[PDB]
């Protein structure tokens, strides 16, 4: 029940160190070093408070890692509300960052910064033999980015055998961005690390900017409310680790669970009971709305259709904290007359799961005190036209050859650009030739 | 003399394969393309290194 | 962290240069005694990046400065801010100007332009790193244009790998002491289109005609020109200052502004247009008096509303007001153009709102952004080299030191190039 | 037949100066820049006389 | 149990090492009447280092002025410190001075040198322990140089295997008008690059400079220009002056400073800016101590921290203070210039600190610390030299008793020698990053 | 060289063919541009060799 | 073909000196200029025309 987590970019290192501080704050890990429950310095390593390693004379540090190129965003940290404990002896970080591209940091820059960072790979490697994976935090062009992610992964299917991993991938926001080439970077990063990866899920900025200003009425697009709602989602799906319940399976479970196939490989995050200050106050909880509330537009990471979007799979997961007897109520309430339009020659098995032993929720922000969860881990085989909407826009633009000269001069041809285009080609038709339903 | 002819004999030893299929493997053979040209360009730069 | 340099040049860049940097220490108020006077004591970063370290928190720039005329830079060194700078600038001699473009450019530049080269590179590695070079550059003078081509040159074959910002003062048929200036010209972005990262198309007699015409301005002089000039680039290089949460880096603001990397003049503009004389003295709020972001008659380039091609757009605020005016405002004007709608430009959607406190302004409204319309002012650049040249008049005065016609033949081939290619954009 | 070839991008790897520890820290990272640039150039180069003699 | 004695040599070295023993034998006090006159007696082996005890608990010095136009030494001799010496001194001769360097070091050796080996071989063995001797060696004319380039090899093989104490002077031009500068101080100075162990090369000219142009001084005399370099040269000797905590013997300090014992050319300053002239009686406290130390405007040569690759850097803190503020901002001002990083050993300060004060202002500092645009003085004074030697300038008489071409031609060769190999020292960063292996290793 | 300068010289010239196109911006803009890359590393062989006479 | 090409190089790239460092800034400036007019015109229009020489 061991994993160390790396995280690059700037939003990656901005999401992780929420969701850490979010980890530390839940499981009472206290900037003592010690938490307070029991008589063990540092952290602990029981069951599934597991996040730590014996550094010290039963020191435990929270083992994780912030690697970005540009330098003050770990300074910029390290002042938080988590100052002191982060390790003082593994905050890797460069000297002058990429600027917002991808090949420099990539292939030239970034060329002696890679086996520093796998020196340090290895060494945190040397250490406690709990490995279910990974989980790597990036963004297609917020700091570093796709520059770090497209030769690592590489080399971890290389030099690391063949190991799993899973991977966040920051899908990005035209209305809050800071660049223009974005359908580059995406279609670079959507052909490399997609197809040397085990598993992975897409999470839009646009996505929290619907859920925010069309379906909680607030009025703020700011990044620390970005970082707090990760810091929430994150932590409700990494609970099933944190936490031990009825049917407590792993990460493993879940991703020998999930994924059918090498190309049919992405899942649609269905958690919209959208809460803050004002969705919070004199409310009742109830176990139908939430669940009748997943499949309509309005809810989802990627835009589909709930006629015209086809589950593989409808996983989902509870943090339950109550019963099991009330979700083994709406298994009859909600689950079993459910005939909505579904994928020809597969099963038609929902799964459910339930973790008990509540994490805490997140002090000083805005939402009050809730208690469901509704983290349904579905599949949609319809999000072929959210990245072809994406190959539009990059065949508009890319029979202009605009920005190219940026990407010419540091390793990569014109035959790069025509393989990414051929790549996110195939992925597509063929998700209209057996994807989307077939004979 | 031995060396050239080793390099033009791999790249004569590339043929272009038939199009036949419902594209699923023509990514590949592509992919094949451009690696086996690489590697044979690596060899041939490697060996005119030496000498 | 970051560290930007001070080369100035010319007899008008450095004036405006004094002026710049008079007019963003207006509200930074860096003394030159050593009371150490802390414009926000959480700005020593943004400090850092302009005045450099010299000694226990007393930040200077990296003050380099060079011209043969030592009349003008002795004046301005007696300004409010005018004796904070290291007595390292003062590399020069009397040798004279004289408006001569191949003495600054070929025969007498080439013997000083060395000790500014090392100056620059001994000052370059006295801080953390390196990041940015900038300059304040003229053609209404001979020997600016000339040395700044060879500086930029030597920068290009020095640091490859560093960004330069080339203000350029574009020739004016309204203000000009002497008429040379089309071959101060012609041979000036000949080779600057390739040479460096990003320019300025900021122009004299559209800058004239706005300070005259649209304004109703008494004051046709060089003082509320500079004054305008200095006002409006400050708003500009604002953003790059001041990094809140916004306005991308060096490279980066190279990476999503540059396709086809020739087509590097932006056209810096300002909206509510303040000058000292005729003043407005409300509260600018955003829609009405952003209102003249888009309007392209009232900018720093002959443009046209129906006859331009934009293709990025950029606005810095420094009020703290709100953004839904702001993109609604946007979405307007972005869909109110029909030959906007081209197969390129996705998406040019960076704008800031970011609270940063102005000199005697509240807010700002600025904009940056390329056009088709740098072509017509190249365009009438051409018909006054067609007025010049047809008949090789004044080439006597030139061709003795180092020149050639072949040199301006191929000037004239790139020039054909530059109009055809803008012309396929404009019927694409 | 491009055994002088061979020979000529032998001469290419022969205009490769020491790294020069008599060189500033700012003026061997140029000479790194030109030979990055150079063999970007040589790479094109090869590509050429890989892909034209083949026909 | 330790003894460093005076001796002088040159036109202006007389006066400069009278007055710079008596500065450092200001706040000391022993009377020529033949009686004690102890006031604190925790510098009993302070003064011994350079009093030595020769009658009854009286410490006298042996100081030899030597002059071949002893106007000087019949003038300025008479002072209170003056005359407490052992009488046995003060040889001279009249042979005369001539501002001539040839003549200086080639005829008057029987008549007076020798008396001077003599006279050090005597005074030298019936003292307690020897570590060297003290001279205030000045380049103003032609006989003071040549004498004392003349003592400086006698001494190499008098006691050879002993560090000895050699200083210079470098002159004025804007106030030495001869017509003949660089011949005399070159060549000597291309000797005592190998017949030497350091040279504290302290200066009439830059100090001319700042005194001149930034002190607003309008009567610069000898005076209080050579009270400017007691000062400094005090600031210098405190390290063998007061009993610290370590009480460092200069035998040490002479290998300190050497990274390869060929080079040993630094001159020191004084970073709170002594008002000798233009005064002010204002308590130089910590924050304005350290404020003025890595200034382009009081060291003693042509200023750049621009151009200064410094290799060991010290300065001695008699203002009572605790030294952990002191070294924060030593760090500071070490890390704020990567002109200062050169990474050979990384230790490369000091930081001693006594409870003694120098005079009335009792907390206050000084500048010593290593050199590096010495570069341009060496230049400027070489290709002036090598500008009056191309037509055989100035062969009036310098065409000297036995005289070569091999002799000026090795001159020049190895002052090329030593300049080329001081700016193949200033670059070629042979350790920050110039090496092969920070960009990985393979990179053909 | 010397005898082998003139290789490298029937080596542009052998393997020089007509700019034959292949769509827009390409073949006869880009290849030919790579051509001139050639002549420009021809041209820096030739300033090259005005030190190789040197010796 | 060899001729004038060759014996071009045996004549032109032999007849480039070192400049004069020697003297005041006059006289040097003049050197100069005829530098840098001289190694100009020696490596543009000569590899210009052996460039297009027959191919």
């Amino acid at each position: 029940r061991e994993c160390i987590s790396i995280h690059v970019g700037q939003a990656g290192v901005q999401i992780g160190n929420a969701c850490w501080e979010l980890y530390c704050l839940e499981h009472g890990i206290q900037p003592d070093g010690q938490m307070p429950s029991d008589k063990t310095i540092g952290g602990g390593d029981d069951s599934f408070n597991t996040f730590f390693s014996e550094t010290g004379a039963g020191k435990h540090v929270p083992r994780a890692v912030f690697v970005d190129l540009e330098p003050t965003v770990i300074d910029e940290v390290r002042t938080g509300t988590y100052r002191q404990l982060f390790h003082p002896e593994q905050l890797i970080t460069g000297k002058e960052d990429a600027a917002n591209n991808y090949a420099r940091g990539h292939y030239t820059i970034g060329k002696e910064i890679i086996d520093l960072v796998l020196d340090r790979i290895r060494k945190l490697a040397d250490q406690c033999t709990g490995l279910q994976g990974f989980s790597v935090f990036h963004s297609f062009g917020g700091g570093t980015g796709s520059g770090f992610t497209s030769l690592l992964m590489e080399r971890l299917s290389v030099d690391y055998g063949k190991k799993s991993k899973l991977e966040f991938s920051i899908y990005p926001a035209p209305q809050v961005s800071t660049a223009v080439v974005e359908p580059y970077n995406s279609i670079l990063t959507t052909h490399t690390t997609l197809e040397h990866s085990d598993c992975a899920f897409m999470v839009d900025n646009e996505a929290i900017y619907d859920i925010c200003r069309r379906n909680l009425d607030i009025e703020r697009p700011t990044y620390t409310n970005l970082n707090r709602l990760i810091g929430q989602i994150v932590s409700s799906i990494t609970a099933s680790l944190r936490f031990d319940g009825a049917l407590n399976v792993d990460l493993t479970e879940f991703q020998t669970n999930l994924v059918p196939y090498p190309r049919a490989h992405f899942p649609l995050a269905t958690y919209a009971p959208v809460i803050s200050a004002e969705k919070a106050y004199h409310e009742q909880l109830s176990v139908a709305e939430i669940t009748n509330a997943c499949f309509e537009p309005a809810n989802q990471m990627v835009k589909c259709d709930p006629r015209h979007g086809k589950y593989m799979a409808c996983c989902l997961l509870y943090r339950g904290d109550v019963v099991p007897k009330d979700v083994n109520a709406a298994i009859a309430t909600i689950k079993t007359k459910r005939t909505i339009q579904f994928v020809d020659w597969c099963p038609t098995g929902f799964k459910v799961g339930i973790n008990y032993e509540p994490p805490t929720v997140v002090p000083g922000g805005d939402l009050a005190k809730v208690q469901r969860a509704v983290c349904m881990l579905s599949n949609t085989t319809a999000i072929a036209e959210a990245w072809a909407r994406l190959d539009h826009k990059f065949d508009l633009m890319y029979a202009k050859r605009a920005f190219v000269h940026w990407y010419v001069g540091e390793g990569m041809e014109e035959g790069e650009f025509s393989e990414a285009r051929e790549d996110m080609a195939a992925l597509e038709k063929d998700y209209e030739e057996v994807g989307v339903d077939s004979v | 003399l031995k060396a050239v002819r080793l390099i033009k004999f791999l790249y004569q030893s590339n043929p272009p394969p038939n199009p036949e299929g419902t594209r699923q493997a023509r990514r590949n053979r592509r992919r094949r393309w451009r690696e086996r040209q690489r590697q044979i360009h690596s060899i041939s730069e490697r060996i005119l290194s030496t000498y | 962290m970051r560290e930007i340099v001070h080369i100035q040049a010319g007899q008008c860049g450095n004036q405006i240069g004094a002026k710049f940097w008079e007019v963003i220490s207006d509200e930074h108020g860096i003394d030159p005694t050593g009371s150490y006077h802390g414009d926000s004591d959480l700005q020593l970063e943004r400090i850092n990046v302009y005045y450099n370290e010299a000694a226990g928190n007393k930040y200077v720039p990296r003050a380099i400065l060079v011209d043969l005329e030592p009349g003008t830079m002795d004046s301005v060194r007696s300004g409010p801010f005018g004796q904070i700078f290291r007595p390292d600038n003062f590399v020069f001699g009397q040798s004279g100007a004289g408006n001569n473009w191949a003495k600054g450019h070929y025969t007498e530049g080439a013997e000083l332009v060395d000790s500014v080269l090392d100056v620059v590179r001994k000052e370059s590695e006295s801080c953390d790193c390196l990041q940015g070079f900038q300059l304040t550059h003229s053609l209404g003078g001979g020997t600016g244009s000339g040395m700044g081509t060879l500086l930029i040159s030597k920068i290009r074959e020095e640091y490859p790998d560093r960004i330069m910002n080339t203000f350029s003062v574009v020739p004016s048929p309204k203000v000009s002491d002497t008429v040379v200036e089309p071959y101060n010209a012609t041979l000036s972005v000949h080779q600057l289109v390739e040479n460096t990262d990003e320019t300025y198309c900021i122009d004299n007699e559209a800058l004239y005609d706005i300070c005259f015409r649209t304004l109703k301005l008494t004051t046709p002089t060089y003082g509320d020109l500079n004054h305008l000039v200095s006002a409006t680039m400050s708003g500009v290089t604002t953003c790059l200052r001041f990094p809140g949460q916004l306005n991308a880096d060096l490279r980066k603001l190279a990476v999503n502004m540059v396709p086809f990397p020739r087509l590097h003049f932006f056209m810096p503009g300002f909206a509510p247009l303040t000058s000292r004389g005729s003043q407005q003295y409300r509260a600018l709020t955003v829609p009405e008096l952003t209102q003249q972001m888009f309007d392209a008659k009232n900018m720093m380039a002959a443009c046209d509303p129906r006859h331009g091609r934009y293709l990025t757009v950029a606005a810095v605020f420094r009020g703290r007001m709100s953004m839904k005016e702001v993109d609604e405002q946007m979405l307007n004007v972005q869909n109110k153009n029909s030959s906007y709608f081209v197969e390129w430009i996705p998406n040019n959607v960076k704008t800031a709102v970011c609270d940063i406190p102005p000199r005697g302004l509240k807010m700002s409204a600025t904009f940056i952004g390329n056009s088709t319309a740098i072509q017509e002012l190249f365009k009438r650049i051409s018909e006054q080299f067609t007025a010049m040249f047809r008949r090789k008049a004044f080439l006597h005065w030139y061709t003795g030191e180092g020149m050639d016609e072949m040199e301006f033949t191929e000037a004239e081939s790139n020039m054909n190039d530059l109009v055809s290619e803008y012309q396929q954009y404009q019927d694409a």
